[PDB]
């Protein structure tokens, strides 16, 4: 930046006190432009999901561990 | 956007850049030649065929 | 010409304008192929319809 | 003066906090892939094993 | 800081899935002539003169 | 607020305001000098003379008076 105003445009103006004349400093608003790349993903839409079952766990954090246990007979 | 990582050791802080683009400004020319009897015949006026 | 086209990215600033669109509709246009007269026709005899 | 600032700030807040939401989903779709190809042996050694 | 936590358990017993190269997409490395030289590996040993 | 200010750009930029628009940005003080605009016939200089209003300077060619004078 060169000058503080250089890629803004100008929408409002401050004036002291009333608006009579411009022998007041004044205040300038000044706008800039905003984008937002994002492009919405979601796991159960992705065709990644068929491989895992998801289940929501409201307290994970308070297990300590988990396990399953088979039990196979030949 | 961004991905949330567990191994990286800090998370990485999502990301905002400014861009400043500039206008290029291209003039164009051209020439056109027009002769004095044009230009005085046309002030005149016509009376005749 | 299809890699030609996927070189290019939709990476835009302004998101957002009214779109040109076939006359059959629907799926806008994508871009512009500017070619030669020679190459034109050899195109239109190598792609078809 | 103070509406501009108002709906700026709601702007840049709701942003940030989808952002950060965005982020912990593509984190979570990682995370399996991750764990996939963590367990996932090559072929050429699984083909005569399996 | 935003924290997320999950967890993942196999279900069946024998592998499940594979990974496999497909497609070599380049050589990062360059097979040429490059000999290590002794003489930064073990410095502190030296000859007698 | 923000609209009003541009033909179309405004319009091309995008109007979803989710996905892109045009917030504030800080703003800039300026000092704008005062100036005392002067008129001749408001000066106090003009006691001095008599002002009239000739349209046509042309007019006066000879530009010759001639002083009658009586004692």
């Amino acid at each position: 930046r060169q000058s503080a105003a250089e890629g803004l445009f100008h929408s409002f103006d401050l004036l002291v006190g009333k608006d009579a004349r411009e022998a007041g400093i004044k205040f300038e608003v000044l706008l800039g432009v905003y984008t937002n790349a994002i492009q919405y993903v979601r796991f159960l839409e992705t065709a990644l999901a068929v491989s895992c079952v998801n289940t929501e766990f409201k307290d994970l954090s308070r297990m300590t561990d988990g396990k399953i246990q088979f039990r196979i007979s030949v | 956007p961004t991905i949330a990582h567990g191994d990286g050791r800090r998370p990485s802080k999502q990301r905002t850049f400014i861009v400043v683009k500039n206008c290029h400004k291209h003039h164009i020319s051209t020439e056109m030649e027009l002769s004095m009897l044009d230009l005085e015949i046309l002030h005149s006026i016509p009376e005749t065929p | 010409l299809s890699e030609m086209v996927a070189a290019v990215s939709g990476e835009s600033v302004l998101k957002g304008v009214s779109t040109y669109t076939t006359a059959k509709g629907g799926e806008p246009v994508g871009g512009v192929f500017i070619v030669t007269d020679n190459v034109l026709r050899q195109l239109l005899t190598f792609l078809g319809e | 003066v103070e509406y501009a600032e108002y709906v700026g700030a709601v702007k840049t807040v709701a942003s940030a906090l989808q952002f950060g939401v965005d982020a912990l989903e593509r984190g979570l779709i990682n995370t399996v892939l991750s764990v996939k190809l963590r367990h996932a042996p090559p072929m050429f050694i699984l083909q005569t094993l399996a | 800081e935003v924290h997320h936590e999950m967890a993942s358990i196999d279900t069946g017993l024998s592998y499940s899935s594979t990974m496999t190269p497909a497609r070599v997409a380049a050589i990062t490395t360059d097979m040429g002539i490059h000999t290590q030289d002794f003489f930064s590996v073990f410095p502190a040993e030296a000859f007698g003169n």
